[PDB]
């Protein structure tokens, strides 16, 4: 989500971080993805790192005796140094080299703090007499050819969670959709680090994380996917962002105007108020359609229309003439031109008669294809069929 | 049948290493380099070549010793040349397009790429990549320019 600086609990450049006692886990991230629980504490040693194969070859730049931690140029290498320098033939040839953050020291009687050493020492307490400023790091293990305490100044660091949110207040439809503030913060590593000469300026950042939570569907569905979304409202009086974490489901539908004949057509409506649990419930849409004319419309199947199959009639549709023949004539029958249809007298028609009746018939067309034993066929009775649409083949 | 492929699957699997790893090398490299030319001296010098024994150095050495010396003196080389193997097709692929062909070029580079792999030298730190490849470079051109025209003209 959100990115925060911060300057403060950042390090200088580099160095090791014998904090004490902030509470963040192994977390799987004792790593990245921090809810840094509790710190007024966190202390370090930000130092110099200059660490480099090569052979055994080329300065003596030492500890034992420091070298300068000033700007030198070590093993053909530099710092902008703050101290005291330690080498790492571990290798017939070495690795790395740490100038040391801060003052060297001085001694000798090395047992003295050699004994009284393996803590970082503290302001206040003297040396062997000499008294201190910081929570000394001394060296652990005093300077060596003798002569030199370690320094490296400490700086400790704090924190307890969050900041303060501004005026704001992170919300969705909440009802379970839980969409709502969370700031990450974040610390990269522990006591047992010692880290490389920048900065680790994080070791507090708030990122922002704004989750989602609850598992409901009717409102709240993509658990992993019901995912934030960002304009920019609130930009009037208090033009100042506010940060919409909105989610979504922005459905559509199609033409709203695709009127036709066959096609049932279109229309149509909303239901919409801009700004509710997406209107409680919410019946969206409409299709309302027209028929290639007006009449009774059978040959359906009671419910949606899955089907695109439904009368609609009329005296032709369903056709109808008159029967010079009297009051004569029967119910529904699939009348082929000329059969005995105005009885004593014959007509065109292929289908549906229903009946005969002032001479008012009602001789629908439905064409015999008369067909052959054999088929490979295709449909169906009721099933009205579409323009052309292929009906049964015989091989 | 990619052929170059072919080739650059395996060499895949032979892996890429570091300066540290590439330094035991280079001593024993120069370890087994000069300690032919001793080999040629006392060629020079006589017989044309020591080429007996612990004589065919003149130098002295328990025998079995010393072909094994020189096994891990040289095999740190071929132990190098192919140990690197990519970057000099990253390099030879760029002349794939310019001319003679991808795996002729590969070699060329091969070529140089021993060459350097033996001169060269870890005292002055850098590493290879700012080195080995030179050479290649040069083996390169000297190809698509010593031929890939089939008829050669003055390189110059």
């Amino acid at each position: 989500v959100a990115e925060l600086i911060d300057d403060r609990y950042r390090t200088t450049t580099g160095g090791f971080l014998k904090f004490a006692g902030v509470e963040v886990q192994k977390k799987g991230k004792a790593k990245l993805g921090y809810e840094v629980v509790q710190g007024g504490t966190l202390l370090w040693i930000p130092e110099e790192t200059h660490e480099v194969n090569k052979d055994i070859s080329l300065l003596l730049v030492e500890d034992g005796q420091y070298v300068e931690a000033g700007t030198e140029v070590v093993k053909d290498i530099f710092c902008q140094n703050s101290g005291v320098v330690e080498v790492t033939q571990k290798n017939d040839i070495l690795r790395e080299v740490v100038v040391k953050p801060g003052e060297l020291l001085m001694v000798d009687d090395p047992e003295a703090v050699i004994g009284r050493d393996n803590t970082l020492l503290q302001p206040g307490e003297e040396l062997l007499g000499q008294v201190a400023t910081e929570l000394r790091y001394i060296q652990y293990v005093e300077s060596p050819e003798g002569p030199a305490l370690l320094s490296r100044p400490v700086v400790e660091f704090a924190v307890p969670s969050n900041p303060d949110v501004p005026s704001t207040t992170s919300v969705s439809q909440q009802t379970g959709r839980s969409i709502q503030m969370r700031a990450v913060q974040r610390l990269p590593y522990k006591d047992s680090e010692r880290v490389k000469s920048v900065e680790g300026v994080e070791l507090l950042r708030t990122q922002l994380v704004l989750e989602i939570e609850q598992e409901g569907e009717q409102e709240h569905n993509a658990s992993p996917l019901a995912a934030d979304i960002e304009l920019i409202p609130d930009l009037e009086d208090a033009d100042v962002q506010r940060l919409q974490l909105v989610i979504l489901e922005s459905l559509v539908l199609r033409r709203d105007i695709a009127a036709d004949a066959t096609q049932g057509s279109t229309q149509t409506s909303l239901e919409v108020k801009d700004g509710d649990t997406i209107v409680p419930g919410s019946v969206v849409a409409r299709t309302q359609i027209l028929s290639k004319e007006g009449g009774i419309v059978r040959g359906v199947q009671k419910g949606s229309e899955a089907v695109r199959r439904c009368l609609v009639l009329r005296h032709s549709d369903m056709a109808t003439l008159n029967i010079s023949a009297k009051p004569k004539v029967k119910a529904g029958d699939l009348i082929v031109a000329g059969t005995e249809l105005a009885p004593g007298i014959f007509a065109e028609e292929s289908g549906q008669i229903v009946g005969v009746k002032n001479y008012a018939v009602t001789i629908r067309a439905g064409r015999p294809y008369r067909v052959s034993p054999g088929a490979v066929l295709q449909i169906e009775d009721g099933d009205l069929v579409q323009r052309g649409d292929n009906l049964v083949l015989l091989v | 049948e990619d052929s170059i492929r072919l080739y650059l699957q395996e060499i895949g699997r032979i892996r890429l290493l570091r300066a540290d790893e590439e330094i035991e090398l280079a001593r024993k490299i120069a370890d087994l380099l000069e300690l032919e030319r001793v080999r040629e001296r006392l060629s020079e010098k006589l017989e044309r070549d020591p080429r007996d024994s612990e004589w065919a150095e003149a130098v002295q050495l328990p025998l079995p010793a010393f072909r094994y010396r020189l096994h891990i003196g040289r095999r740190a080389k071929d132990k190098m040349v192919q140990s690197n193997l990519r970057l000099v097709v990253s390099i030879a692929k760029k002349y794939m397009n310019r001319g003679l062909s991808f795996q002729d070029l590969i070699q060329e580079g091969s070529l140089g790429l021993i060459r350097a792999a033996e001169k060269f030298d870890h005292e002055k730190g850098y590493k290879f990549s700012t080195y080995a490849t030179w050479w290649i470079r040069q083996a390169i051109t000297r190809a698509i320019a010593d031929q890939s025209r089939t008829i050669r003209l003055p390189v110059h």
